[PDB]
RNA sequence: GCCCGGAUAGCUCAGUUGGUAGAGCAGGGGAUUGAAAAUCCCCGUGUCCUUGGUUCGAUUCCGAGUCCGGGCACCA
RNA sequence: UAGCUAGUAGGUGGGGUAACGGCUCACCUAGGCGACGAUCCCUAGCUGGUCUGAGAGGAUGACCAGCCACACUGGAACUGAGACACGGUCCAGACUCCUACGGGAGGCAGCAGUGGGGAAUAUUGCACAAUGGGCGCAAGCCUGAUGCAGCCAUGCCGCGUGUAUGAAGAAGGCCUUCGGGUUGUAAAGUACUUUCAGCGGGGAGGAAGGGAGUAAAGUUAAUACCUUUGCUCAUUGACGUUACCCGCAGAAGAAGCACCGGCUAACUCCGUGCCAGCAGCCGCGGUAAUACGGAGGGUGCAAGCGUUAAUCGGAAUUACUG
RNA sequence: AAUUGAAGAGUUUGAUCAUGGCUCAGAUUGAACGCUGGCGGCAGGCCUAACACAUGCAAGUCGAACGGUAACAGGAAGAAGCUUGCUUCUUUGCUGACGAGUGGCGGACGGGUGAGUAAUGUCUGGGAAACUGCCUGAUGGAGGGGGAUAACUACUGGAAAC
C-alpha cells in the first residue's frame, strides 16, 4: 500500500473483516441449530431456534453485512421447513 | 613511499604542489621559470592532477613564504616569480576569496615589479596618516557610543587600504582620488546577520548614505563568496565615507575564502576518476569500466537523474549504471550513426561478443601440404 | 504556395494570354507567345487527351495562381455544390478576393492584387482580409484602408482596369478605391476560352 | 589497458630476420560475328595498409598510426 | 477440424446469490448440441465509425465517443452501495532491490522518463486560471483528468518566399542548319509594397464564480445566525514578450524534390558498350542510347517532394448490383 | 435544402479479335526511409516487447465525526538584563489551525493498454427474477444504557519491515 489512504483502509479492512466474520459467523451457527433441529425431528425445538436467530440475523441484515433480502430467505427457507416438519 | 605512511590524500597533494610549481623549469631555467609560466603547466595534465582544494592551499602557503624571502634576495628573480604572482597565484586566491593571501601577495609583487610605485604611494600613506586615522577614530567613536547605547554590539574598526589596491584605486580614479577619503574604510563586524541590518538602520540614521553606493552582497553573493553590506555615508568630515558591515562568519569566508603587458574525465560512485576520449557516452565510460558490465548495461544515471544513452558525457560530471544479471549488447551500438559509442576499443568489445555468441582456408591447406 | 518565377512562360505553354502581365504593354511583343517555353518550343507537340485536359487545368489555375492541391480542394466544394460543377469551381475562383481586388481595378495583375491582399491592403466590410482566397459572398464591399489608398501602385492598377474590359458582377469607385460584390459570377461573364468541363473530367480519374 | 597475428593484380590466394611479385579465374587486344559463344591466337592487366627508419640494396627487419582477427586482463 | 458433452440436457428437493439460473450438492430421467457447421484448431477486442467505392461492396477499427476485457504471471477472497479492486489485502510463481541473512520491499498497459525491441512515434514542462472529479458547511487542499506549454513537416489547411516594370533580347550557361535561340522579362537597373520573421510599444477574450460589508424577504419566542435576492468594494490567468493593433528600417532573412522511351505531363546534348547501370509493367544498354550518369531545357507537384509498406479503387479480376 | 454518381491504359501475336493474368495512372495512412526544409493555425504522434524498469509526481480529503496537540501564531498566569514598556523565557488546546491517529467518504471515478475473449464479449432489439453510495421526492422515527479500541505512556523483541 504506497498511499497512506489505502494503509489505512487495509487496516480498517482487516478490522471490519474480523468484526463481520464474528456477526456472520455466530449468525451462520444460529442457522445451523435450527436446521439441526429440524433434521432431528424435533419441532418445538426448531421453533425456539428460530426465535433465538431470526432477530440476530435481522439485526444483521440492518447493519449491513447481510443483505435485506438474504435475510429474508433464510427466514422463508427456515419458516418452510418448520412448517413442513409441523 | 609518501603514500605507504601518509595515505593517498598526502601523496596526492604532494604530486600536486609538485606539479604547479612544475620544477620543469623551476630548476631548467633555476630562475624559477616554471614555477612560473605553465607553459601549459604539466600541459593540461595540469588537468589530470588531483582537485582537492588543499593543492592549491599548500601551494599559495609555499609561493607566499617565497614571496616573503623574495623581498630579500636573488635579485633579478626576485622580479621573475613577482611576475607569476601578480599574474597567477594572486587573482587564483581573489576567485578563491582568500583575500588576506591575495592582498600579500599582491604587496609582495607589486614592490618587485614597480619600485617606483610602491615606493612613492607607500610614502603618500605617511603625508596624510594623522587625518587619516584621527578621522577613523572620530567616525568609530560615534558608532561605538550609539551602537552599545542602542544595545547592540559588535566589532568597529578602521582597516587600511593596501599598496597595490591603492595604486589600482589611483588609476582607475585619477584626479577624482583622494589620498583621505578613499583610503579610510570602516569595518563592522556582527554577531547576527540581525545585527547587521541593525548596524545599517543606525549608521544610516547618524550619517546620510549617498544615493547608488549601497550595495547588499549578503543578498546576492560574489562568486568567490563574498559577502558583506557595503554602504557609502557622508561622515562629519568626508563627503564619503566607507563601512563594510558583515557577521564574524562572513569576515571569516571574506579574509580567508576556501580555507573556511581532447579527453574527458568522469567521476564514479566512490570518486575513482576515468579517463575517456572527448564526445564519448555512458556506454563507452561503462566499456571501459568492464566489459561485462557494458554488454549487462540497462541504463545510465548523471548526478542522480536519469540520462539518454545517446546523450555524450560531459567533464567531472559523476555516472551511475544500472545494470542486468544476463549480458545483452544491442548490434545498435556497434553502428556508429545512432552515436552510441565514440570509442574504437569500446565497438570492437561489443562485437566481440556476438562472435563469442555466434561461436584461411588456403593457408591452412598450404600447412598441411608442408 | 505560389509561383515565384517566369510569368508568361506559363503563358507561352498554354498558348493563351493568362493575363500574368499588367497590360500596360502587350503580351505578343514582351515574350514570344506564338511558341511554347524552351529549347524545344518550335517542335510543335502532338497532345494527348488527358494532357490536353491537364493544360487546361494548368491554365486555370495560372490565371487565379491556385496551386495544385488549393485547387483539388476547391473542385472538391464546387461538386459538392449543387449545379453545373465546372461553373461551381470557376465562381470559387472568381471569388477569391485577390481575383476580385484584382477585377475591381486594384491589382494591375491578380498577383498584384494578392500582394496587396496579404500585405493588409485590402478590407471587406470594414474589415482588414490578409488571405487571397478569401470568398467574396454575394453584397460584400471591398475597399482599400486610407493607410494604403496613398499608393500609386493602386492607381495604376485602377487606370489598366478603366483601359480593359469591365465586369458586370462588380461594381467599382475610383477616387474612393472600393466597391461591392453584387452576385456571383456566371459562365457567360467569365472568358468562353476556359473548357471547366475539361478540368472537371481530369478530376474524375 | 596490454599483448599477439593478419593486411599482396578485378577477385581467390602464392611467395617472409632482405634481391624489384606470381598461379587460377576474371580482363584485355586481335582473327570472326551484328555482338557473342565456341574456335584460334597474343598479353600482367598490381598504391605488397599509408607514412618514417635500418641499408651498398626492403613485400619482408624496427618504429609509427590505421584497419581487421584473436587472446588476455579489467566490476564504480 | 464431424462427431461432441456426465454437471453434460432436463427434472424434484436442498443449499447459495442482491437477483433468475447446474450457480452448487443429493437422488432420478437420458438426454442436449450438430453439416442452418456443434466440436477442435488458427486469428481477433467489439461498435459508433474510418478509408475506399457511383453504389452495392471491400478493407479496416490509431485519434474522438460507447460497450467489453486486462493491470508483473497464476489464483483467492476481504472491505464495500459498487471490486473479486492499475497506484488496496492474502498466497504462490518468475523477475529487480534492500538486508545485520533472520527476513523484507516492489509492480509505469497513470504522466513524464530510461533501457530494450523496432523502419518508426515527443519533454523527468507549467498550472489548477477554466472545464470536470474527489472530499468538506465552507474557505480550501489534492487532481500528470483536464488545460496549456515543449519536441517531430507526421497530416490537413492557410500564408509567405516579393509586386509592377524592364531589350542591350546584356553577360555567363546550354544547344547550334553557325545565322542565332534558348535560358528569358528571366537577371541587373528603376519604381512600389512590407505577409511572416526582427525590434519597441500598446493590448482583448478565455472569468463565471468566491470574499467582505450591507438592505430586503424566507425561518423562529426574536430586528440574532443561516438561507435566498440585490448592490457597491477590491479581486481571482498556468498559457503569456498570448490573440490582436500600431510604428520603425529595408527585398532585405523564407525553394526544393520527382520525373521527362511507351504507358505518362515533359528532350536535346556524353562516357561507355549487354559493361557500368536502369526498371512499376513493356522493356532500355553488344561503338552513333529522347530509357543508364551528367549538363542545359522542360514537366509535375511545392515546403514538401519522392521511394517503400499497407488498404480499397481501377480489377465486371469472386460478377448481390455485375 | 440533406449521397446530383460510374473514364481507362500497357503488356500474350508477324498482325487480329477474344479469353486471361500480371501491371500503371486515383484516393488513402498513427506511416517509415531518402533528399531537402520559412512561418503559422488546427490536428496527430510506440502500430513492434501485455518486455524490463532507476527518479519524481498520477488520490486524497474532511478538526463543523472524535479524543488530542508533533510544529506554528495569538492571547492568558508567573518571572528575568529591567530602554518606565514591553521585547523575552516558562506553563495551559483557551482560540486560528494541524503532525500522527481513530472515524467518514473517496481509493469501483478519472487515466491506461488491447494480452485474453469468436462469446458470463460487442451491436441491435426485446425482456424479468434483481441490487443501487452520494443526489433526490415522500412518509415516520432519532429514547435510554453500555463495554471496548487505537491515539498517548513505561518496560521491551526486531538490522529494518514491523
Ligand atoms: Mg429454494
Ligand atoms: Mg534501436
Ligand atoms: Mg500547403
Ligand atoms: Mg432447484
Ligand atoms: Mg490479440
Ligand atoms: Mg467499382
Ligand atoms: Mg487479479
Ligand atoms: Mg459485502
Ligand atoms: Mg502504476
Ligand atoms: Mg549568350
Ligand atoms: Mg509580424
Ligand atoms: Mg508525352
Ligand atoms: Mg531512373
Ligand atoms: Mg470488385
Ligand atoms: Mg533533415
Ligand atoms: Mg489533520
Amino acid at each position: 500500500a504506497n498511499i497512506k489512504s489505502a494503509k489505512k483502509r487495509a487496516i480498517q479492512s482487516e478490522k471490519a473483516r474480523k468484526h463481520n466474520a464474528s456477526r456472520r459467523s455466530m449468525m451462520r451457527t444460529f442457522i445451523k441449530k435450527v436446521y439441526a433441529a429440524i433434521e432431528a425431528g424435533d419441532k418445538a425445538a426448531a421453533q425456539k431456534a428460530f426465535n433465538e436467530m431470526q432477530p440476530i440475523v435481522d439485526r444483521q441484515a440492518a447493519k449491513g453485512l447481510i443483505h435485506k433480502n438474504k435475510a429474508a430467505r433464510h427466514k422463508a427457507n427456515l419458516t418452510a421447513q418448520i412448517n413442513k416438519l409441523a | 613511499v609518501l603514500r605507504e605512511s601518509v595515505g593517498k590524500s598526502v601523496v596526492n597533494l604532494i604530486h600536486g604542489v609538485r606539479d604547479m610549481a612544475a620544477i620543469r623549469q623551476l630548476k631548467a631555467t633555476h630562475t624559477d621559470s616554471v614555477s612560473s609560466e605553465q607553459v601549459d603547466n604539466v600541459r593540461r595534465m595540469l588537468l589530470a592532477m588531483v582537485d582537492d582544494f588543499r593543492c592549491v592551499v599548500i601551494k599559495l602557503a609555499e609561493r607566499i613564504a617565497h614571496l616573503r624571502e623574495v623581498k630579500d634576495a636573488p635579485e633579478d628573480e626576485r622580479v621573475l616569480a613577482a611576475k607569476e604572482c601578480t599574474n597567477i597565484y594572486a587573482p587564483l586566491a581573489n576567485r578563491l576569496g582568500i583575500g588576506q593571501l591575495k592582498w600579500e601577495l599582491e604587496d609582495y609583487c607589486f614592490r618587485y615589479l614597480h619600485p617606483t610605485e610602491y615606493k612613492r604611494i607607500a610614502k603618500l600613506l605617511h603625508e596624510r596618516r594623522l587625518d587619516r586615522e584621527h578621522y577613523i577614530e572620530e567616525f568609530v567613536g560615534h558608532l561605538r557610543a550609539e551602537m552599545k547605547a542602542e544595545g547592540v554590539k559588535a566589532e568597529v574598526y578602521g582597516r587600511p587600504k593596501h599598496i597595490y589596491s591603492i595604486w589600482r584605486k589611483m588609476q582607475k580614479k585619477n584626479l577624482a582620488f583622494d589620498e583621505l577619503f578613499d583610503v579610510r574604510a570602516v569595518r563592522i563586524v556582527a554577531e547576527r546577520l540581525q545585527d547587521c541590518y541593525a548596524a545599517l538602520g543606525i549608521v544610516h540614521t547618524h550619517y546620510r548614505h549617498l544615493p547608488d553606493e549601497f550595495d547588499d552582497y549578503v543578498a546576492n553573493p560574489k562568486p568567490n563568496g563574498y559577502q558583506s553590506i557595503h554602504t557609502v555615508v557622508l561622515g562629519p568630515g568626508g563627503k564619503t565615507v566607507e563601512i563594510q558591515i558583515r557577521t564574524k562568519q562572513m569576515h571569516e569566508d571574506a579574509e580567508l575564502g576556501v580555507a573556511a603587458e581532447d579527453r574527458v574525465y568522469v567521476f564514479t560512485p566512490k570518486g575513482d576518476v576515468v579517463d575517456l576520449p572527448a564526445g564519448s557516452t555512458p556506454l563507452d565510460f561503462a566499456y571501459h569500466i568492464h566489459s561485462d558490465v557494458g554488454h549487462r548495461c540497462i541504463g545510465a544515471k548523471i548526478g542522480g537523474r536519469i540520462v539518454p544513452f545517446t546523450y555524450q558525457l560531459q567533464m567531472g560530471d559523476q555516472i551511475e549504471i544500472i545494470t542486468q544479471k544476463q549480458p545483452n549488447p544491442s548490434r545498435d551500438w556497434l553502428n556508429p550513426n545512432l552515436g552510441y559509442v565514440t570509442t574504437s576499443r569500446g565497438r570492437s568489445k561489443i562485437h566481440a561478443w556476438f562472435r563469442k555468441q555466434d561461436r584461411a582456408a588456403i593457408g591452412g591447406g598450404d600447412i598441411r601440404l608442408n | 504556395a505560389r509561383y515565384l518565377g517566369p510569368k508568361l512562360k506559363l503563358s507561352r505553354r498554354e498558348g493563351t494570354d493568362l493575363f500574368l502581365k499588367s497590360g500596360v504593354r502587350a503580351i505578343d511583343t514582351k515574350c514570344k507567345i506564338e511558341q511554347a517555353p524552351g529549347q524545344h518550343g518550335a517542335r510543335k507537340p502532338r497532345l494527348s487527351d488527358y494532357g490536353v485536359q491537364l493544360r487546361e487545368k494548368q491554365k486555370v489555375r495560372r490565371i487565379y495562381g491556385v496551386l495544385e492541391r488549393q485547387f483539388r480542394n476547391y473542385y472538391k466544394e464546387a461538386a459538392r455544390l449543387k449545379g453545373n460543377t465546372g461553373e461551381n469551381l470557376l465562381a470559387l475562383l472568381e471569388g477569391r478576393l485577390d481575383n476580385v481586388v484584382y477585377r475591381m481595378g486594384f491589382g494591375a495583375t491578380r498577383a498584384e492584387a494578392r500582394q496587396l491582399v496579404s500585405h493588409k491592403a485590402i478590407m471587406v466590410n470594414g474589415r482588414v482580409v490578409n488571405i487571397a482566397s478569401y470568398q467574396v459572398s454575394p453584397n460584400d464591399v471591398v475597399s482599400i484602408r486610407e493607410k494604403a489608398k496613398k499608393q500609386s501602385r493602386v492607381k495604376a492598377a485602377l487606370e489598366l482596369a478603366e483601359q480593359r474590359e469591365k465586369p458586370t458582377w462588380l461594381e467599382v469607385d475610383a477616387g474612393k478605391m472600393e466597391g461591392t460584390f453584387k452576385r456571383k459570377p456566371e459562365r457567360s461573364d467569365l472568358s468562353a476560352d476556359i473548357n471547366e468541363h475539361l478540368i472537371v473530367e481530369l478530376y474524375s480519374k
